[PDB]
């Protein structure tokens, strides 16, 4: 055993395109529909819990992970490339930050830490790109609500609404119609309560389908993320 | 032979009504020797100001890392740092020399800009935090700076009378300490503007 | 310092002075030494100030990414664990002495944790430069399964016990109840002693102190 | 500390004191001294309380990670371990431990290491600074092949006598017993001991 | 064809193409024999020139007093090993006052060959040694191959034309293992062996390497005039 | 084992050109466009957005102009990971500088550093250049205001003006065309939205598509002043200048 | 295709045709057999005489592992050689720690473990050997064998190299007559007239017999080789049964 | 065509190399099946003994990783034995450092991290196996965690797993369909195992003899395997009903 992969496995092509990074894109656009809409007071990000199979319990797979008190994530791709992007995401908020200024990351830069590592696998020796892209959704005092998209390449872009993955192309016309800047938190879920039952096939439910919030401080502060139960998603469903 | 004592010198910071007071005095020696009287020992990194008395070297080199920690810093978050921030900043950076500190009695003052509270706070070579709301004391006749404050301190003084209060403190603290002295100064700290006054005082 | 603590019938009690002392000099007379670990397990601290921070902070930070990659509420044992082999790893050179108390799935725990990374299980502990005085009132007067306000009595008067006799030792009396239905952070929980009244005032009036030169900068 | 591991007919029974000293301050009166490393490998601990933990633990792992490979470990196997770990760090340990074990195979067997980190097989052993003062009695009382009431008796005697001498040890006299028939844990409190 | 590229890849018959290619080297080398009795272990090697101007190419190397090796392929791979062999003598020596086994030495020199075989990267010897020895068992003779195929025999030959030697010995076998304590006749039985391996060049005084290790004998080379009593 | 799969990023061309420097040139000449204009009495950073939605959160938005320090800016034209990985590097060497000599780093020390690392990934270790080009826009005491570029080969050169990205053979061509040695930053500035506006693959030159900034020696006592432009003064600059 | 190129690749099948290369190398070597016996084991190899000038006896092919534990393998030789030297890496630092001899299963993986190793990445190649190996622990006998891929199983019998299917029938005839078990000497005998049959498919060139043994009553539980007289007794055994 | 070599994406976005990591997990032909009572969680799988030399106790896809954790494997048994020995060694450090005995849906988690690894990283193949770990979890109570050579994991009610998977499935789908509850509403394990093999001799259409099967069971604070006896004592009372 030598890790004789010391080389990129991302090169630039004769056209100037990164074949892996496009590929990765590709996964992604492969991937269930995700998106995220911002209002006035707070930021929703949304998915479908495409179940593998019905004996599987799918409240295990959180595909919303909490990385801060106030930052959520959300994705389109491959889970298990996202899943530990949450753990380095998480990690890298206290080693390079709370550690050092007793305070969690704004969300700007811990999203440009997370884009930074999807970058290194995209440059780095013996490695492909991550086969996602992440919606990062978070509230800090300085900054206020945003929301972030960050795709294989490690490049990120902040949001007003988007959408990710399977249905996006539509999903992101619909997004653009409905928003405004004068939305509150409630319209803003209304909406992508909507926007994700045009790229939904099957059961349509606070079963089938993940929701969190970056809003108020629930009860040194409260957390501002909070994952919406199976019940309080239904409850929409009956004003929708 | 102790580092903590052989270039001396103090610094001394209180809180007021909406505002912040810092100070410290100009002294630099070799023990008994007398070598620099223009040697301040507080700094600033945008609106948040640290004293550092100690061993003089490490002074220099601590105002060095804060100012390039807190540039970087700056560059990152698009806003200057906050006293509560810098605290935790200079704790985190002593502690990390745990088994072989920077031998110096670090102060930081300032207000935070966004909620308008008054901050100072104090730390040990390794890093602990003395947050104290009246007043932080440091260096060579901290002793005598603790008596100072302690009888002549009060809460919630109008800017210029903490003047009064932190360069008495300050004034007659130094006078009973060999190692201080040599002249001082005196920021006096608001939320948009500072005043700095270099104090008369005798030259022994 | 004095710290302590009590497993009594519901839970924990931990408790602490607050006078933090730099030689024979009171820094500070209301500090804080009941630190967060998890939201159901706090750490009283004594020994080496900036140890017992950075220490419990650490394992604190290491904590949360455990719980957020298992889902389910820490454990004290693992904090426990994780204090006591990184205390042990160091011989002795982090003066962190602690009191670890707090409320698992398997009830509540009390610990007490040593500078060189020797840990005790008890229903009872002290710690700190008032260990003696504040151990005195722990002999004389605890029982197994206390009531809750009991158990805060004594644990109040085993600190306070500290404070008086005990010259480390000083200012208020925090507590923190740690049970499986609340978790109750008390600051101050006593003021035992009053502020002494100065009988003049002795502020200089403006004017009074000796400028050379003034400069002005706004922001 | 005062320590003993006895092995008598059904197996062994491993006693000890309760008291932890700093000094001439009892800081933990109600110690528990006696250790599992595993189901029916117990240890007694005398030094350093950071040290002889921090080797229980490193042991209990060792054990715990055999077991999922190679089944229950043997007595010596667990002795092994512990030597291995005190002489090859001799240099930063204060640790005298005694090992003792059931197997249905070898039934009750103890193993002392001291200081040195060196191995010793008996059948029984007894360490700690009170320890001392019962070379003479143990030695003269001890018997092969007792009951198990002679055993409690025996090992309560011994810590008795220890305990009354010693400043360093002291509070309960605790004992673990370890036959076929499981793991059965004793106390006995100094209004009983003491009169003897 | 495909599976040559490197050590590391297996041909889809089991084969090892780049170790055949290795063994390959040791054909084109010149020939070397070696042989033994009860008493003595005796190589004999056909040393091979550039041109007329250049000196003979050695083929003999010396391993410790009781042990040393004749070679034929690679002579910068034989010097590797060799010197590998003399330190592994020498530990021998020096930690347990012992002489090291011939049958331990080319169980040593089988496994650094095969570490070669095995890893990305190297590449085989390219060279075959003849080991004679004398030690605590008497006489000894191996062949080495870089395959890491190590073989204790009577007698043997490797390099070019090797089986004719080969053969004469087979057919010897029952006359040169019972020359014992006669250094000079068994040295005949090596040379008249090595002489069924030439074709037109023969035997000159320049050209013939001997060596021989014995009972009474350290490991001793003989080349130029003190060979001549031989040709 | 692994040289089977290796890309081998770093040899020449038999015409002794660098494979994936030039196919990295080829990226970048698709980047959105960059200008960088040096006038007598500041420089002017002006960039194209790429793809952009309505839906994009501009004001919060930073693809093309960042901050090396308070003296120091770039325009940026490519991998936009890639140069957040150099321009924290950039950002770091700035402040080494600044801790050992207690002077502000020269503009040219920082480019040749960046520079020397771009060089770096094309002479050894075998990974993939970074794609990236920069435009620095600065100013020191001993050269005053200063325009460089940098390109993935490593290889750096000073402007008056200069553009990277896409159709930079257009842009250069109407600088060369409109750019005189006494130009004043507002001319300048101008200059550069002009040849944006001409040489965008866009329809309509807009606010919401352009990053714009300023280095000014311009502010009171004669002290550098860096300006990001924020969405609404974009806006304010294209009416001022008659493109919208 | 190209999937059989590099070791650790699987093809579409979901195989490692690598590895399945090296057991061709496995299928050419020398018969190699393992006989479970009441209280111990039996190993036994057959050895080609290349040529007349081999030396008897000398190139000794089955290896000792600690003192209780017999290797034995076909194929690349050397390959062989270097998993025994790890086996011995193995079991020396088990009996280190543990004090204990190395039990056989727990020996039987350490192999395991390491040549499954061998398949997990391409810049090493993996074993050109089948090992039968085995002996007696506190738990009585076992005896195992060891493939290319790092698959291995607990055996009655075991055989492999070249007269391997001529062998495995011979071990079948023996579990199925003989299920209240066989005896240490009996089981050397019935090894010796197994490669003695399995030489059939290497008739071509004569061969060596080379038996090794591990029992509980016969050698104490070490691991000896069959030599002398006992050796001269089950050649002429099997001798007679081929006749 | 070398992204179907080494785990690169595919111009697709797919992995050519964890696909076929899949395929080699039928390799073995042996279906397993995990279910949940109220205080166990039992795991059988087929037990195929082919050759008659072979020791028949040694025939094992069960692994007894914990005390309290069990892992049957579908794939073949070296790669089994290399996530076996890991997964052991995993919740061993993980005892150590935390006090405490490893969740069975932890160490799942970490295994699948693991399995990730070797999708992203080139030099690395992944394993080609399926890993279902049980357990009665003293938080969660029973347990069924599964990891695949993609790096996923998801918790499960029941599961199956094999070439026959879809029809084992499909059959315990049906049953959970009617009783509409997550586990087997039963007391004793005893009868939980009898639930599994009568519900797998159903979906798979054979019956079994003692040594077709291995059984695997968890209770709180011990995984057990099943004996032959155990099991053909279990095999009668099915018959007898
Ligand atoms: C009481 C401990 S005691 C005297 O053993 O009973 C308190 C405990 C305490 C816990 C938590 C906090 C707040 N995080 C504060 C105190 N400990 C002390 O009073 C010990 N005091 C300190 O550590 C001083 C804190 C200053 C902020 C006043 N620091 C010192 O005395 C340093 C100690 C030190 C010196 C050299 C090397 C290492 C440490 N002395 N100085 N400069
Ligand atoms: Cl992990
Ligand atoms: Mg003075
Ligand atoms: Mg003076
Ligand atoms: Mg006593
Ligand atoms: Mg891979």
């Amino acid at each position: 055993m030598t890790d004789r992969y010391s080389f990129s496995l991302t090169t630039f092509s004769p056209s100037g395109k990164l074949g892996q990074i496009d590929y990765a894109l590709t996964a992604v656009k492969q991937g269930v529909t995700s998106l995220g809409i911002k209002a006035t007071n707070g930021v929703v990000i949304a998915t479908e819990k495409k179940s593998s199979s019905p004996l599987a319990m799918s409240e295990t797979l959180s595909k919303v992970s909490l990385l801060t008190p106030d930052i959520g994530a959300v994705y389109s791709g491959m889970g298990p490339d996202y899943r530990v992007l949450v753990d380095k995401s998480r990690k890298v908020a206290h080693t390079s930050y709370k550690r050092i200024y007793g305070e969690y990351p704004p969300t700007k830069l811990l999203v440009s830490e997370v884009a930074k590592i999807m970058q290194e696998a995209t440059q780095s020796g013996g490695v492909r790109p991550f086969g996602v892209s992440l919606l990062i959704a978070g509230h800090d005092e300085f900054n206020g609500f945003s929301l972030y998209q960050v795709d294989p390449s490690g490049s990120y872009f902040p949001w007003k609404a988007t959408a990710i993955g399977k249905g996006s192309v539509a999903a992101k016309t619909f997004l653009e119609k409905r928003w405004n800047d004068e939305l509150e938190l409630e319209d803003a879920i209304h909406i992508a309560l909507l926007t994700l039952k045009e790229s939904v096939e099957g059961e349509f439910n606070g079963d089938t389908i993940e929701l969190a919030i970056i809003g108020d401080e629930n009860p040194d502060k409260g957390p501002r993320f909070r994952k919406l139960t199976s019940q309080e998603i239904n409850d929409r469903l009956e004003a929708l | 032979s102790d580092p903590s004592s052989i270039n001396g010198g103090i610094v001394v910071a209180m809180t007021g009504k909406d505002c912040v007071a810092i100070a410290c005095d100009l002294r630099l020696g070799s023990q008994s020797l007398g070598v620099s009287n223009k040697f301040e020992k507080i700094f600033h990194y945008g609106h948040v100001f640290l004293g550092i008395t100690g061993l003089a070297t490490d002074v220099t080199t601590l105002n060095e890392m804060f100012r390039y920690k807190t540039n970087l810093y700056k560059l990152k978050e698009e806003r200057a740092i906050e006293p509560e921030t810098f605290t935790q900043l200079v704790s985190s950076s002593l502690y990390e020399r745990r088994f072989g500190p920077y031998f110096v009695g670090p102060v930081v003052a300032g207000i935070n800009s966004k909620s308008g509270k008054p901050f100072i706070a104090g730390f040990d070579l390794i890093g602990c935090i003395d947050e104290a709301k009246d007043f932080i004391v440091s260096g060579t006749a901290s002793d005598q700076l603790f008596g100072m404050c302690e009888s002549l301190y009060e809460p919630n003084l109008e800017p210029e009378d903490l003047f009064e209060t932190i360069s008495q403190a300050l004034l007659n603290a130094a006078d009973r300490d060999a190692l201080s002295g040599w002249g001082a100064v005196v920021y006096i700290i608001k939320k948009d503007e500072v005043v700095k006054r270099y104090l008369k005082m005798r030259q022994d | 310092t004095t710290i302590a603590g009590v497993v009594y019938k519901d839970g924990i009690v931990l408790g602490a002075d607050t006078r933090a002392t730099e030689g024979m000099v009171v820094a500070d007379k209301n500090c804080s030494k009941i630190h967060f670990i998890s939201p159901n397990i706090y750490c009283c601290g004594a020994g080496t100030a900036a140890d017992t921070d950075m220490t419990t902070q650490l394992i604190s930070s290491n904590l949360e990414l455990h719980s957020l990659s298992t889902g389910r509420l820490p454990r004290v044992v693992t904090a426990n664990r994780m204090l006591k082999q990184m205390l042990f790893r160091y011989q002795g050179y982090i003066g962190a002495a602690l009191v670890l108390g707090g409320v698992d799935v398997t009830g509540p725990h009390l610990y007490s944790i040593y500078p060189h990374g020797s840990t005790d299980k008890l229903p009872y502990v002290t710690m700190g430069s008032g260990s003696l005085a504040a151990m005195a009132v722990f002999e004389d007067k605890f029982r197994p399964d206390m009531e809750e306000e009991e158990a805060k009595n004594l644990v109040s008067e085993a600190i306070a016990a500290g404070i008086f006799n005990d010259l480390g030792s000083g200012g208020n009396i925090d507590l923190c109840v740690i049970s499986k239905n609340k978790l109750d952070f008390l600051r101050p929980y006593t003021v035992p002693n009053k502020k002494g009244t100065r009988l003049g005032r002795y502020r200089c009036e403006k004017g009074t102190t000796a400028v050379l030169t003034e400069k002005i900068t706004p922001l | 500390t005062s320590i003993m591991a006895v092995t008598f007919k059904d197996g062994v029974i491993l006693g000890a004191d309760s008291r932890t000293t700093t000094g001439a301050y009892i800081a933990n009166r109600v110690t528990d001294k006696l250790t599992r490393v595993h189901d029916k490998i117990w240890c007694c601990r005398s030094g350093s309380a950071a040290d002889t933990q921090a080797i229980a633990d490193i042991v209990q792992y060792h054990l715990e990670l055999y077991t999922s490979q190679y089944g229950t470990p043997s007595t010596e196997t667990a002795a092994s371990v512990f030597k291995e770990l005190c002489y090859e760090n001799k240099d930063n340990l204060t640790a005298g431990i005694i090992v003792a074990g059931y197997d249905d195979k070898n039934k009750g067997e103890v193993y002392t290491i001291p200081l040195g980190g060196s191995v010793h097989k008996l059948p029984y052993a007894i360490a700690g600074s009170g320890s001392t003062f019962i070379y003479g009695y143990c030695d003269k009382n001890f018997r092969e092949n007792m009951s198990k009431e002679e055993t409690v008796d025996f090992i309560k005697h011994s810590l008795s006598q220890a305990i009354k001498w010693d400043g360093s040890s002291g509070g309960v006299i605790r004992m673990v017993v370890l036959t076929a028939a499981g793991v059965e844990r004793l106390i006995f409190y100094p209004d009983e001991y003491e009169q003897l | 064809n495909n599976y040559d590229g490197d050590t590391v890849t297996f041909s889809p018959t089991g084969r090892l193409f780049q170790v055949e290619y290795a063994l390959e080297a040791i054909k084109q080398g010149s020939v070397t024999v070696g042989l033994r009795s009860n008493t003595h272990a005796v190589l004999v090697a056909l040393k091979r020139n550039a041109d007329e101007l250049s000196s003979y190419q050695k083929k003999i190397i010396k391993c410790d007093e009781h042990m040393g090796l004749s070679l034929a392929g690679l002579a910068p791979d034989a010097r590797v090993l060799s010197n590998y062999l003399r330190q592994q003598c020498n530990y021998s020596s020096l930690v347990f006052n012992r002489k090291l086994a011939v049958e331990r030495a080319g169980h040593l020199l089988c496994d650094k060959a095969q570490k070669n075989t095995q890893s990305y990267g190297g590449r085989p010897y390219g060279v075959g040694l003849l080991i004679i020895g004398y030690d605590k068992s008497g006489a000894h003779l191996l062949e080495f191959q870089p395959s890491g195929n190590v073989t204790e025999l009577y007698g043997t030959a490797i390099g070019a034309r090797s089986q004719g030697a080969k053969t004469y010995l087979e057919r010897t076998l029952d006359t040169f293992i019972k020359i014992d304590g006669n250094p000079d006749e068994l040295i005949k039985a090596g040379v008249e062996a090595i002489s069924q391996s030439l074709r037109d060049e023969s035997l000159t005084v320049d050209n013939l390497s001997i060596a021989i290790v014995g009972k009474d004998t350290p490991f001793t080379i003989y080349d130029g005039e003190a060979v001549a009593k031989y040709i | 084992g692994s040289r089977r799969y290796d890309s081998r990023t770093t040899i020449f061309s038999p015409e002794g050109r660098l494979y994936q420097v030039e196919y990295a040139l080829e990226s970048i000449s698709h980047a959105g466009t960059a200008i960088g204009i040096m006038a007598s009495d500041g420089i002017v950073l002006a960039a194209e957005r790429k793809v952009t939605s309505t839906l994009l959160e501009q004001d919060t938005s930073t693809e093309k102009l960042y901050k090396l320090n308070d003296k120091i800016a770039v325009a940026v034209a490519g991998l936009t990971a890639d140069a957040e990985i150099l321009i924290n590097t950039a950002r770091i060497h700035a402040q080494n500088y600044l801790k050992t000599y207690n002077e502000d780093i020269p503009v040219e020390i920082l480019v040749r550093r960046l520079s020397d690392i771009k060089q770096g990934y094309t002479q050894h270790g075998g990974l993939r250049p970074f794609g990236v080009s920069f435009i620095y826009a600065g100013y020191d005491d001993r050269y005053g205001y200063q325009l460089y570029t940098s390109n993935p080969s490593g290889n750096y050169t000073g402007w008056k003006a200069i553009s990277v990205g896409a159709n930079t053979s257009a842009a250069q061509t109407l600088l060369q065309m409109d750019y005189k040695d006494d130009m004043k930053v507002d001319d300048a500035i101008e200059l550069a939205l002009k040849t944006l506006s001409k040489t965008t693959d866009s329809s309509a030159l807009t606010y919401d598509r352009l990053e714009f900034a300023t280095i000014r020696k311009g502010a009171n006592d004669g002290e550098v002043y860096q300006k990001i432009f924020k969405p609404q003064e974009i806006k304010d600059i294209l009416v001022k200048t008659g493109i919208t | 295709t190209g999937y059989d190129l590099s070791n650790s690749v699987f093809s579409p099948d979901g195989r490692n045709f690598q590895v399945e290369y090296a057991v061709k190398a496995v299928e050419n070597g020398t018969t190699s057999i393992g006989i479970k016996c009441n209280d111990g084991v039996v190993f036994a190899v057959e050895k080609l005489i290349t040529s007349k000038l081999l030396v008897p006896q000398k190139n000794v092919k089955i290896q000792v592992v600690d003192r209780h534990i017999g290797c034995v393998y076909s194929g690349l030789i050397p390959d062989g050689r270097h998993l025994v030297n790890r086996g011995r890496e193995e079991a020396a630092s088990f009996k280190k720690l543990y004090k204990t001899p190395i039990p056989i299963p727990a020996f039987a993986d350490r192999l395991g473990q390491y040549v499954q190793a061998h398949t997990l990445y391409n810049s090493v190649r993996p074993f050109g050997v089948s090992t039968i190996f085995g002996g007696v622990d506190k738990n009585g006998a076992h005896l195992y064998m060891l493939e290319p891929s790092g698959s291995y199983w607990g055996y009655k019998g075991a055989a492999t190299g070249k007269g391997r299917q001529s062998a495995k029938a011979e071990l079948e005839k023996l579990v199925d007559h003989h299920p209240e078990g066989l005896s240490a000497r009996e089981a050397v005998k019935q090894a010796a007239k197994i490669i003695y049959l399995a030489h059939e498919d290497n008739k071509e060139k004569d061969f060596e017999l080379e038996i090794s043994w591990c029992s509980l009553s016969e050698t104490n539980g070490l691991h000896k080789f069959v030599k002398g007289d006992l050796l001269q007794e089950a050649i002429d055994f099997a001798q007679k049964e081929i006749n | 065509g070398y992204d179907r070599h080494i785990t690169i994406f595919s111009p697709e976005g797919r992995l050519y190399q964890v696909e076929y990591a899949f395929k080699a997990t039928n390799q073995t032909n042996i279906n397993s099946l995990a279910v949940r009572g109220k205080d166990c969680t039992v795991v059988i799988s087929q037990k195929k003994v082919p050759d008659k030399l072979l020791d028949p106790t040694t025939v094992s896809y069960i692994f007894c990783i914990s005390r309290t954790i069990g892992m049957v494997v579908n794939g073949p048994i070296p790669d089994a034995r290399n996530a076996a020995l890991r997964a052991k060694a995993e919740a061993a450090e993980f005892r150590y450092k935390y006090g405490y005995d490893m969740p069975c849906d932890v160490l799942a988690k970490r295994m699948a991290n693991l399995s990730q690894i070797y999708t992203q990283r080139a030099y690395m193949r992944p394993l080609g196996v399926i890993l279902t770990f049980v357990s009665v979890d003293e938080e969660l109570g029973p347990s069924i965690y599964k990891t695949d050579p993609a790096g996923y994991y998801v918790g499960y009610k029941a599961t199956a797993t094999g070439p026959k998977q879809q029809e084992i499935t499909t059959n315990l789908e049906n049953h959970f369909k009617k009783s509409k509850i997550d586990h087997i509403n039963e007391e004793s394990w005893e009868k939980v195992v009898e639930f599994a093999i009568t519900h797998m001799i159903d979906a798979l259409g054979t019956e079994f003899s003692k040594n077709d099967l291995e059984v695997g069971v968890a209770t709180k604070d011990k995984f057990f395997t099943l004996s032959a006896e155990n099991i053909e004592e279990r095999l009668v009372a099915i018959a007898e009903q």
